[PDB]
């Protein structure tokens, strides 16, 4: 009994579609989000804007909330579908609640809904994985992670898509247990992480940042090109 | 870009070049040339012969013995017409020669002489006379150990019952026929050993093998899965035989699995083939004719697998079963593996035992060697419980080796 | 009507050797019969009821 | 291959299924056999997509 | 016979399922022991990151102020079977106001587990060790994809289940304490599973019948680490 | 025997003195073998096997000096042994050449049978080394200590009592340089390399399957020191091809000792690998070949366009950066389309901005799939 | 092939399926439709197995309203529930706007029921190709509708059996500004060529479409055309 | 089989049946959005071949959302039917409720969404059309966007799908202009590119459909060309190619 479905187990257990769409996700972009002592920054890369092809409509960071904001990498349309529910979700919730929306909620939204979608025959499992950045941790910072398994993590820092493997190290690099002095650094690094985009270049990076009590803050190329001057300059310290 | 014009490639192979280039490339090709006039000059290389040391051969009996016997054919005998027995006349096949009607010589004897007997004969006359023994297929008698492996019972590590229930059937017997004949009980004659990969199966036929002392026979799947049909059926046939010849004899077939598989036939015939070789096996075993002072052994990884027409008793008698080794088999075969090694003495086996997950003795031997090689790496003459520890997290991490569907 | 038989018959009339495969009857057999056919120069081949192998062509799937 | 003076062997990848497991991948070295054994030279496979 | 659990096998076994007893295999191992003084779980993290909030994995939880609950399998089909636990002893207790008996969640649970070729999807691919108090007692339960649950003293489920349940036979007595019971497990987890005992990887979460508070062992595992 | 190997590659004089120097000991060959008794073994032996002498196939020894002996007409005769013959040379299956008139065994003849595997002994190691492989320093010592170290110095495993490791996976991404890091061991080490690829030894025959790979012990044994190479063992590693795994365990693990042989084994799907073939007890040692670092691609861009006729501009580490993206095997072919690039605009001297479309294109041509 | 399964694509896009009922069109009855310079004339042959089918008993033109006349390809049960869905969308349409339903708007509806049957795993399409004649506007109007729900406009066109001679005869015999009689003519004429056998006021019938209404022929006036003429 | 039904991936993950919608794409008639400011225009050449073919719509591959809403069609012709009328139906659903024209972006987004929702479940075929639409709204004005059957959509200033459309990109980014470059230029770019992706010399009028939105009086008008426009924008093109000879 091999595979062949997305409701029968192989006969060591495990089910090889909710793994094909892991690798789906793999087959995407780098995305590679952190959250620091007050602020949460984010910073997506190969952008390619194809000459005629004008960036800003593709949307590759989508905010639906008073305060949140990511794309979710993968395929762009189950991106788009959930961006309407997480919309949905968001408004529907601070309508409905006595308190506004935190980010744990709207996380395991997300997740049932991917888990309720792929519990099923004949219904194609979302193939997109996201890290979602909120404000409203009692007034905090926080990072999680969604997982096409319909699965939710916390993360002080992540990185998914095709530079998940390499990223990662690096975060584990030097990811550092000093809480981010000067959040302004963690941007810094960000950039840095996003030196290592899958065209590298770096002058195509649309990065955000929200300082948890702030609104979506997006940054522009001039002044992402400053941070990644600053890098350059720590980066030639080896002299 | 236009294609490159000869004198395009005339100047980019020209203009190139080093002040070198003419010398260098012609005194390579003196190189080959002088290489070619060496080899013709010193001819080819003599591939000779046999010949064994000059002073061990010859004698002038060599060449008497060349003109004065004769070059004997071989024929399949036949038939001994035995009209009168004063003089009996035989038939004989020579292979892809003929088929002729012979009598003996003046030295051989009609008692002798059997029917079939592969005899031989004379190359003129046709007159028979020598006893050859039967024509045993090489591939078959090549099966026959002829050496015993380095292995005793004492390397064999927890596994008491198995040994002992084994010894009992595969060596008491031929040992101690006494015990049985006296009490008059007729000893079991098959032995299947069944078990988990890597828990000493082979290393017990290895074992018997060494302690035997009669003749052992090891047979591997590969072996009896020929390609023509009926022809691993033949070899079984040819095999038995060999078993039979000698007094007494060993058999030992290793994953048997490879051919015992159950019969099946919607498959449209399905294998078949290892289907007849098998049934073959299965009428030999116990069929017509009793088998024989002939002890089998199968050992196999699959023991539900097998037809259960081999699984009978009287076939396979006595079934024993290789588990997973225990706390104390464990530590018993760390100290198996370790008697071999330059090690520290007060090593704590039975911490890496107690240490060790359900491992089998495959895992065991392996861990001790990863501390060899710690230990080697390390260029130190003795291995250390450090080493041990080392090579016990390396192997175990290697055998664990996204995977979030775990909890 | 007489496929086989006209077939036949200007076979017979002239040099040629008849050989005759029907298209029940994989490409190495193609190969085989042209083959057999190129042996005999003047030979004739004859497929009966090709329509069975040489049927449109789209995405085959088994 | 007729100008380069380089011999010329063709197989079709049609002909390279069979009907055998263990046929095709004997077939092929072996054609690299005749591909050495004739060594100036040139290998076709015509229709390689059916493969 | 692979479609799904509406074949049956010569055998009579639904060739699907024991499939589900496999994908508990793959799952990391939980622990759970029963005694008087009170009944504990024990849970490895399989942490594949220090980044990785720690607390963050699930895979121990609280079903109830009177009962805890480990598990082994697949996390989002465990996190519905401890939501469904939950909301049960919600309504059960908001309306009879009696405690739900650990059994009871233990069967409400199971019959969610039998919703996958009894009505009208597939079975949920993960196990679960529940542990509680209640008037008349503290138990230790486990239940598996198939629906069936039965009362354990001292159960292993997970990944190389067998050796620490094994061990966890060995050592298991009627009349441990808790603090005997809790270290033996432990070392045992220690020894046979993944390493020394450190907050990062490994959860306990213990149940005593007069305590409804602090459910869980937390910023306290010190006291363990230097007399461990 | 071959020539030895001339180590500078620009043209230098350097060059030019190694190869005079080879030139003059050449020559000196020639000089000495142009400037140019057992009469009684002869005309006792050779003229016993007064020729011509026929070839045949023995198939039985039965007594000292007698033994039974077929030839091509398939007849069998029982012939006698003459003294000089060798009988430890001697076995069933063995050419053994003949009397003509008497058919008497006169002498072994030198194995010509069983042609494939002698083919596939291919021995033709030599055109790489470990210097051609830079960068793959763990995956070296690994197979160092496995195969390697073991051949060279079993003294050391001896002294130690150790039994040594007796098999070696190799696995990663293709184009890591697996099959160049076993050919480089065969070179390292003189002994015996046998290499078959994967489905190769999965035929249509029944037989042939189990019997191909016993026949390729049974040689690689006979070579004693040896190492074969399994390369995309995948092919057989992920009834009848169950039984050809069978039958390559047990000729792994099973009965009888195996000796000095070794086995090393690359795969590009280990993951997929049946868990029966990656043996605990033989397979010890599995050596992973990751996607290239940046060192690693360094020391390969200057291996391979060394050779290369470069010119001053060509900046090595923008063609190094960005990520681990490629392979060895893909960087040799940037490399080898710089070379072509430059050529077609006529540069026997490539420069950087060949590369930067080499590279560009290749990553190009690198992957594919709709957006 | 791709066929066996009508809701999935073949690696080239093609849906296979449709095409088999593309197929049967044009193996069925042949049937000749063009547009003159006032009217419009569809004519379709009638010929049974055996002379006992009394043709007369079923018609095969058949009007959905008095301003439009409908033919078919040559699927009969299907040409019946298709025949009977246009005729109730038609008077849908000309009680929801209070007009007559557009000819092109009523081949756009049938054409959408049409791909409505195009979708899931259970059903199959109708294999039938539609030709409509119709009045709007006092425009005339000839529209072709086919089983994968598309629909296109044709000042002449023919389906059926042998419907390339149709097509080339309607290439060479056919100008846009011929009369209904002379309409008629070119019909019958494009008809014997297709058609195998004989005709008479047995063996055809013509439905017309004039501006101040549709008729379709009575089988004498059939033979009037078809016979005696031509 | 993996490739029979939507809900398989592949074990890459890949979807081999939109894989093979946009392949099918690869048959459409070629039709481009050109790169125009101040107008834009969505050029749709008509691969209606035949005589007795008579158009009587005299447009059959670009359809009007709304005076200020057009859109292109490339793939099943039914499918693009059901798709076209959901797009008015969608702008109905806006208008009425707001009573204000609905954004570019939304749209595209909405219908792109239903697209992916039907390609998402099981015994469900996938939309086998992609499409271009031209608008102009509050938010942007002037917009082309161009969208798959996957349910993915982007705003391209130039692009073409259909027959040779690699080719017609691939031109498209060689002469490229911007800025000054003005709905006439568009017309002359568009007739370019028409011109050398159709195999036909002399391109005739009747094979080629085009049609542009202009702001006029602020309510803006949605023009398809007529015969004549054409006609003298061929001429025109001719000439100049002639006049580029001239050169020489
Ligand atoms: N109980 C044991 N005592 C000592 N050595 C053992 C034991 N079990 C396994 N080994 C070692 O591991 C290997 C196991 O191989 P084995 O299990 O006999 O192969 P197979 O499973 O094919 O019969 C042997 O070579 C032996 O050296
Ligand atoms: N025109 C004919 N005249 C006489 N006999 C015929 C004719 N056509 C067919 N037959 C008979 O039919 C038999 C088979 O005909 P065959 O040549 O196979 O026709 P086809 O090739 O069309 O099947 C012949 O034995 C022959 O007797
Ligand atoms: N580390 C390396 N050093 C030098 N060459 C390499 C390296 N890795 C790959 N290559 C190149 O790649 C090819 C070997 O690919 P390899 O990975 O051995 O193939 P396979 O995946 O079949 O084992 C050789 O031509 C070699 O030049």
């Amino acid at each position: 009994s091999y595979d062949r479905a997305i409701t029968v187990f192989s006969p060591d257990g495990h089910l090889f579609q909710v793994e094909y769409a892991q690798e789906a996700v793999k087959k995407g972009s780098t995305a590679v989000g952190v959250r620091g002592r007050d602020i949460v920054v984010l910073g997506v890369e190969k952008k390619s804007v194809a000459k005629l092809q004008d960036e800003r409509t593709v949307r590759k960071i989508c905010a639906l909330d008073d305060n949140v904001c990511m794309a979710f990498a993968g395929l762009t349309a189950d991106a788009r579908i959930v961006i309407n529910r997480a919309r949905v979700e968001c408004q529907s919730h601070r309508l409905t609640v006595e308190d506004p929306v935190t980010v744990e909620y709207i996380t395991r939204y997300i997740a049932s809904l991917k888990q309720r979608y792929t519990q099923s025959n004949g219904r194609r499992p979302f193939g997109i994985s996201a890290l979602i950045v909120g404000f409203d941790f009692d007034g905090t910072p926080r990072l999680y992670q969604t997982d096409p398994s319909g699965t939710y993590h916390a993360w002080k820092a992540n990185a998914i898509g095709r530079g998940a493997k390499s990223v990662r190290e690096f975060l584990e690099k030097n990811y550092t247990d000093e809480a981010i002095e000067t959040d302004d650094l963690t941007i810094k690094l960000v950039i840095k992480a996003l030196l290592e985009v899958v065209q590298s270049g770096g002058k195509n990076i649309e990065l955000a940042v929200m300082r948890r009590d702030q609104s979506l803050k997006i940054l522009n190329p001039e002044e992402i090109e400053k941070y990644v001057a600053e890098i350059e300059k720590e980066k030639e310290e080896n002299e | 870009i236009r294609a490159l014009d000869e004198g395009d490639i005339a100047l980019l192979k020209t203009y190139g070049q080093s002040t070198y280039s003419r010398q260098i490339k012609q005194v390579e090709d003196d190189i080959q040339q002088l290489l070619k006039k060496i080899n013709e000059l010193t001819g080819i290389k003599e591939s000779d012969t046999g010949l064994a040391p000059p002073a061990l051969w010859d004698l002038a009996a060599d060449k008497q013995t060349l003109q004065s016997e004769q070059p004997l054919q071989v024929a399949r005998c036949t038939k001994i017409i035995n009209a009168d027995s004063e003089d009996p006349k035989y038939i004989i096949n020579v292979k892809q020669f003929a088929k002729f009607v012979v009598d003996l010589s003046d030295q051989v004897a009609p008692t002798d002489i059997e029917e079939g007997m592969r005899v031989g004969v004379d190359r003129n006359k046709y007159q028979i006379h020598i006893p050859l023994p039967p024509k045993i297929d090489p591939t078959v008698t090549m099966m026959q150990v002829e050496e015993k492996p380095d292995v005793t019972y004492s390397d064999v590590g927890g596994c008491k019952e198995q040994i002992e229930k084994l010894r009992e059937v595969v060596e008491t017997p031929l040992l101690h026929p006494e015990r049985f004949v006296n009490l008059g009980i007729e000893p079991p004659k098959g032995v299947l050993l069944f078990g988990p990969p890597g828990t000493g199966k082979t290393l017990c036929a290895r074992a018997v093998a060494n302690r035997t002392d009669a003749c052992f026979i090891r047979v591997i799947g590969s072996e009896l899965v020929q390609k023509y049909v009926g022809e691993g059926a033949r070899m079984v046939r040819e095999l038995f035989e060999m078993a039979r010849t000698k007094k007494a004899c060993l058999i030992f077939f290793d994953e048997i699995d490879a051919i015992g598989g159950a019969r099946f036939d919607d498959g449209a015939g399905g294998d078949n083939e290892v289907q007849r070789t098998m049934l073959e096996l299965i009428n030999q075993l116990d069929g017509f004719d009793p088998r024989g002072n002939i002890k089998v052994l199968m050992a196999t990884n699959r023991p539900d697998t097998l037809d259960p027409a081999l699984m009978r008793p009287g076939r396979l008698d006595r079934k024993i079963e290789f588990s997973l080794p225990d706390l104390e088999g464990r530590t018993h075969i760390f100290k198996i593996h370790a008697r071999s090694m330059s090690v520290e003495r007060d090593i704590r086996f039975e911490l890496l035992a107690r240490l060790c997950p359900n491992s089998t003795g495959a895992e065991i031997r392996s861990v001790c060697t990863e501390a060899g090689m710690f230990a080697i790496r390390a260029r130190r003459k003795i291995a250390t419980e450090k080493d041990f520890l080392e090579a016990v997290n390396k192997v175990i991490k290697s055998y664990a080796k996204r995977y979030m569907t775990y909890n | 009507c007489g496929k086989t038989m006209l077939a036949k018959a200007v076979a017979h009339h002239t040099t040629a050797a008849f050989i005759r495969v029907v298209g029940s009857e994989g490409p190495r057999m193609v190969r085989d019969v042209f083959r057999l056919a190129k042996e005999n120069a003047p030979a004739i081949i004859f497929i009966d009821e090709i329509d069975a192998i040489a049927t449109k062509r789209f995405d085959a799937q088994t | 291959a007729h100008h380069t003076d380089c011999t010329f062997i063709r197989v079709s990848g049609s002909e390279l299924v069979q009907k055998f497991i263990g046929e095709g991948a004997r077939m092929v070295r072996e054609l690299f056999v005749m591909a050495r054994e004739h060594a100036p030279s040139i290998i076709f496979m015509d229709e390689i997509d059916s493969i | 016979y692979d479609r799904g659990v509406n074949t049956f096998s010569p055998e009579g076994r639904l060739f699907q399922v024991e499939y589900a007893i496999e994908a508990i295999k793959l799952g990391s191992t939980a622990i759970g022991i029963q005694t008087s003084e009170g009944v504990c779980l024990a849970v490895e993290k399989r942490i594949t990151s220090p980044l990785m909030e720690p607390s963050s994995i699930e895979k121990i939880v609280e079903i109830d102020a009177h009962i805890g609950c480990a598990m082994s399998g697949l996390i989002a089909d465990a996190k519905t079977l401890i939501d469904k636990a939950r909301v049960e002893t919600q309504n059960h207790w908001f309306t009879y106001n009696e405690t739900m008996t650990v059994e009871s969640v233990t069967q409400a649970v199971s019959n969610l587990a039998l919703q996958f070729g009894e009505e009208d999807s597939r079975p949920f691919g993960v196990a679960l060790l529940f542990g509680g108090v209640d008037e008349k007692g503290p138990q230790l339960f486990h239940m598996d994809p198939s629906g069936t649950f039965v009362q354990c003293d001292a159960r292993a489920i997970g990944s190389a289940s067998e050796g620490a349940q094994s061990s966890l036979q060995e050592v298991y007595h009627k009349s441990m304490t808790l603090k005997e019971a809790i270290k033996s497990s432990l070392i045992i987890l220690k020894q046979v599973m993944e390493e020394k005992l450190n907050a990062t990887n490994i959860e306990l979460a213990t149940v005593q019948p007069g305590q409804n508070f602090h459910m869980f062992t937390k910023e306290e595992l010190e006291e363990v680490i230097k007399d461990i | 025997s071959k020539l030895p190997l001339v180590t500078p590659h620009t043209q230098c004089r350097l060059k030019l003195l190694k190869l005079e120097r080879i030139k003059d000991y050449l020559l000196m060959e020639e000089e000495f073998i142009r400037n140019q008794k057992q009469e009684e073994e002869r005309s006792k032996v050779d003229d016993l096997r007064g020729t011509p002498m026929s070839v045949g196939t023995l198939e039985e020894i039965i007594d000292d000096n007698h033994a039974i002996v077929s030839t091509s007409v398939g007849s069998e005769h029982y012939v006698s042994i003459l003294s000089f013959v060798d009988k430890d040379l001697l076995e069933p299956g063995c050419s053994v050449l003949l009397n003509h008139k008497v058919h008497a065994v006169i002498g072994v003849l030198m194995d010509d049978t069983d042609p494939l595997v002698t083919v596939m002994k291919v021995e033709k190691a030599p055109q790489e080394t470990y210097a051609d492989i830079g960068g793959l320093d763990n995956q070296i010592q690994e197979i160092k200590e496995s195969v390697e170290l073991p051949l060279t110095h079993p003294e050391y495993y001896e002294e130690m009592g150790i039994k040594p490791p007796k098999g070696v996976i190799l696995y990663g991404p293709p184009g890591t340089g697996k099959t160049l890091l076993a050919k480089a061991v065969a070179n390292q080490t003189s002994a015996t390399f046998l290499r078959v690829v994967g489905s190769e030894l999965i035929q249509k025959y029944l037989g042939d399957g189990p019997k191909l790979v016993r026949e390729l012990f049974r040689v690689a044994e006979e070579h004693a020191p040896s190492i074969v190479f399994i390369d995309e063992i995948d092919a057989i590693g992920t009834r009848e091809i169950q039984r050809t795994m069978l039958e390559l365990l047990n000729q792994l693990d099973g009965f009888d000792s195996r000796g000095d042989v070794k086995v090393i084994m690359a795969t590009n799907r280990i993951e997929t690998l049946d868990p029966a073939l990656i043996r605990p007890g033989r397979i010890d040692r599995k050596i992973e070949f990751p996607l290239p670092d940046e060192k690693t691609k360094k020391r390969i861009f200057q291996i391979h366009t060394s050779r290369m006729t470069l010119a001053d501009d060509v900046t090595l580490d923008d063609l190094i950066m960005a990520k681990d993206d490629l392979s060895g095997a893909d960087i040799k072919a940037i490399c080898t389309e710089a070379g072509l690039m430059a050529l077609r605009e006529r540069r026997m001297k490539v420069t950087n901005e060949d590369f930067k479309k080499s590279k560009e294109n290749v990553l190009y041509k690198k992957q594919e799939g709709t957006p | 092939g791709y066929s066996f399964s009508l809701t999935t694509f073949s690696p080239s896009g093609k849906l296979v399926q449709i095409e088999y009922a593309l197929a049967a069109v044009a193996g069925g009855a042949p049937s000749v439709g063009i547009k003159a310079a006032n009217g419009v004339v569809l004519a379709t042959e009638k010929k049974q197995k055996s002379i006992l089918y009394d043709e007369r008993s079923v018609h095969k033109v058949e009007p959905i309203t008095k301003h439009i006349g409908l033919v078919y390809s040559g699927m009969g049960p299907d040409y019946r529930v298709l025949v009977h869905r246009a005729r109730k969308l038609a008077q849908q349409y000309y009680l929801v706007y209070q007009e007559p339903i557009p000819t092109a708007q009523l081949v756009q509806r049938v054409a959408s029921v049409m791909q409505e049957y195009t979708q899931s795993g259970g059903v199959r399409p109708f294999g039938v190709s539609l030709l409509i004649c119709g009045w709007n506007e006092g425009r005339p109007y000839l529209f072709q509708s086919d089983p994968s729900g598309a629909y296109f406009a044709w000042k002449a066109t023919a389906h059926g059996k042998n419907y390339v001679n149709g097509k080339t005869f309607l290439e060479k015999r056919y100008n846009e500004d011929l009369e209904l009689e002379d309409a008629i003519h070119t019909a019958i004429l494009t008809l014997k060529e297709s058609f195998e056998g004989q005709m008479t006021e047995d063996n055809i019938e013509v439905g017309i479409c004039n501006e101040a209404g549709f008729r379709r022929l009575t089988p004498t006036e059939v033979k009037d055309y078809l016979a005696a003429i031509a | 089989r993996y490739d029979s039904r939507t809900t398989i991936f592949s074990p890459e993950g890949r979807l081999y049946q939109v894989e093979y919608a946009m392949e099918a794409i690869g048959h459409a008639g070629t039709c481009l959005g050109i790169l125009a400011n101040d107008g834009v225009l969505l050029a749709a050449e008509r691969r209606n071949i035949h005589k007795l073919l008579d158009e009587v719509f005299f447009s059959e591959k670009i359809y009007k959302l709304n005076e200020d809403m057009a859109c292109s069609v490339a793939g099943i012709t039914s499918d693009a039917n059901v798709l076209t009328n959901e797009l008015r139906l969608i702008a109905q659903r806006y208008l009425l409720q707001y009573q204000e024209p609905i954004p570019c972006e939304q749209l595209v987004t909405a219908l792109c969404d239903i697209k992916q929702a039907y390609t998402q479940f099981g015994g469900k075929r996938p939309f086998g059309v992609s499409l271009l639409y031209i608008g102009w709204d509050k938010h942007y004005g002037f917009q082309l966007y161009q969208s798959d059957p996957s349910g993915n959509y982007g705003g391209w200033k130039a692009t073409c799908i259909g027959n040779n459309s690699a080719a017609a990109v691939s031109m498209l980014k060689q002469d490229y202009k911007e800025g000054e470059m003005t709905l006439k230029s568009a017309l002359a770019l568009a007739i370019k590119v028409l011109n050398k992706t159709m195999d036909v010399s002399k391109l005739s009028a009747e094979k080629v459909e085009i049609a542009t939105l202009t702001r006029e009086n602020g309510k803006t008008v949605i023009r398809v060309l007529k015969q004549k426009e054409v006609e003298q924008l061929i001429k025109k093109h001719e000439e100049e190619e002639a006049k580029a000879e001239r050169e020489k």
